[PDB]
């Protein structure tokens, strides 16, 4: 029945700005909406209801607005932890439901921070399997976009490996990223030098951390 | 269809009695689920829950602002009027006399 | 300190019912309104259906001949029958308690992902990440776990038994060529303490009810 409209779908703010979330509804049902915050792997959290009031644990700089079709979240002063998802929702009476919004994901912006750069031969556990990974991290960065280039006795590798990279931190609101090269034990002993160079826009210069056991 | 209500209840007048032995309990909603249907219940003097004993078909809040008017026949000697589920239980005392 | 915990199989296949059970704690499921929700990717939250013991449930009226709800009021726990599950009803499913005289929700269970498919459940193979001459930045050293071949998601991965948070990142996990998937957590932490401090990591992979403990060691 009722059909709620968040907007924007993304908010990026800086920390200590005004953040306001709209939540539109297509036909009027009460005046008491509820909104949710989500942050990462967890479930969602009741954050302000009853269009105003402030859930148990909710903050100060937390609050809520609105008349009959649309209704406000307003973040006073943006913090790193509010990295989050918000959903707003209603009950509808009849038919009866509860329906949520889509979500306005809330993003935090931060100072450019370079990352600090490890590399992981593979395990002695795993090398008795058929296969060697090896594991670069970088680690505390600022902002997402980075370079990561495998070199294994400096020929460029190109097939082998996969990139993950995780969501802004509450705390500081970095990144950080692992690139996974996995290869043959076959061929993980026909080398002896394992490199990975990562370049970034905090850099300058780019970054390589290397082995050469086994 | 409906849900019942699960907020709180109070007094918004004082119980009446009436010709034919019933009373008239004017309660005000502090929920905003409503629409609800509201919780009624006739609770001996044992602290049970008894059968019927409400004259209103299927009370409702419509309005959290706009009292609802109920009207029961409790049962002879000590019992609860009780409005409200739960832990947000309106648990009236009552005693009709002459039995 | 009203709480709620899922459990669920993980793995569903195509066609057959999914079962789960919500188990509350801090409170008695005998009263007020509890609701089965889950969170899908593509499609977000939808509310499933709710019931109040002995009185009355409801249903969301897309999903209401799919699905029922029964209540064991002596072990404090409700579950949710939906059969014909599809791919798309891979989600994670959570129950959470409806919010007395409210329209919202006010607590939530941490959620159960069910993934429908046909593939069999594969535990992981759980190697250390061992700080070595090459992962230290500094004063700083870098250690880990990785957590390889196993389906369906998730893996969680914890550190000293919960003790050890800060500095450490757990991967969103990476789909490999053979259709399983691959994560690594690490931490960051003294490089001067090495020797002394004690790093374990804790992976559990419900789905195929695997509980690994590794110790990280440096070489």
């Amino acid at each position: 029945e009722i059909v709620l409209t968040q907007s924007p779908a993304t908010l990026s703010l800086s920390p200590g700005q005004r953040a306001t979330l709209s939540c539109r509804a297509s036909q009027s049902v009460s005046n008491y909406f509820a909104w949710y915050q989500q942050k990462p792997g967890q479930a969602p959290r009741l954050l302000i209801y009853d269009t105003s009031k402030r859930a148990t644990g909710t903050p100060a700089r937390f609050s809520g607005s609105g008349s009959g079709t649309d209704f406000t979240l307003t973040i006073s002063s943006l913090e790193p932890e509010d990295f989050a998802v918000y959903y707003c929702q209603e009950r509808n009476n009849w038919p009866l439901t509860w329906t949520f919004g889509l979500g306005t994901k809330v993003e935090i912006k931060r100072t450019v921070a370079a990352p600090s750069v490890f590399i992981f031969p593979p395990s002695d556990e795993q090398l008795k399997s058929g296969t060697a990974s090896v594991v670069c991290l970088l680690n505390n960065f600022y902002p997402r976009e980075a370079k990561v280039q495998w070199k294994v006795d400096n020929a460029l590798q190109s097939g082998n490996s996969q990139e993950s990279v995780t969501e802004q931190d509450s705390k500081d609101s970095t990144y950080s990223l692992s690139s996974t090269l996995t290869l043959s034990k076959a061929d993980y002993e026909k080398h002896k030098v394992y490199a990975c160079e990562v370049t970034h826009q905090g850099l300058s210069s780019p970054v390589t951390k290397s082995f050469n056991r086994g | 269809s409906y849900v019942m209500c699960t907020g709180s209840f109070k007094l918004e007048k004082e119980v009446a009695e009436t010709q034919h032995g019933t009373v008239l309990v004017q309660v005000k909603y502090e929920g905003t689920d409503a629409p609800c249907k509201i919780p009624f219940s006739s609770q001996d003097e044992k602290g049970v829950t008894q059968n019927g004993r409400l004259i209103t078909a299927n009370p409702i809040v419509t309005d959290k602002e706009k009292p609802v008017n109920i009207e029961a026949e409790p049962p002879f000697g000590e019992s609860y009027i009780v409005v409200g589920a739960g832990e947000k239980a309106l648990k009236l005392s009552w005693f009709k006399k002459g039995s | 300190q009203v709480q709620l915990q899922e459990s669920g199989p993980g793995l569903v296949k195509p066609s057959e019912t999914l079962s789960l059970t919500c188990t509350v704690s801090g409170g008695s499921i005998d009263t007020y309104y509890w609701s089965w929700i889950r969170q899908t990717p593509g499609k977000g939250l939808e509310w499933i259906g709710c019931f109040y013991y002995s009185v009355d449930n409801h249903f969301n009226p897309s999903l209401e001949s799919r699905v029922t709800i029964s209540v064991d009021t002596s072990k404090n726990q409700f579950s949710l029958k939906m059969t014909s599950m599809t791919a798309s009803d891979t989600a994670v499913y959570y129950c959470a308690r409806n919010q007395p005289g409210g329209r919202a929700f006010d607590y939530w269970g941490p959620g159960t992902l069910v993934t429908v498919s046909s593939a069999s459940t594969k535990g992981p193979s759980v190697f250390p990440l061992a700080p070595s001459s090459k992962s230290t930045s500094g004063g700083t050293a870098a250690l880990g776990c990785l957590v390889k071949d196993y389906f369906p998601e998730p893996v969680t991965v914890s550190w000293n038994s919960g003790a050890l948070t800060s500095g450490v990142h757990t991967f969103p996990a990476v789909l490999q060529s053979s259709g399983l998937y691959s994560l690594s957590s690490v931490v960051t932490v003294p490089s001067s303490s090495l020797g002394t401090q004690t790093y374990i990591c804790n992976v559990n992979h419900k789905p195929s009810n695997t509980k690994v403990d590794k110790r990280v060691e440096p070489k």
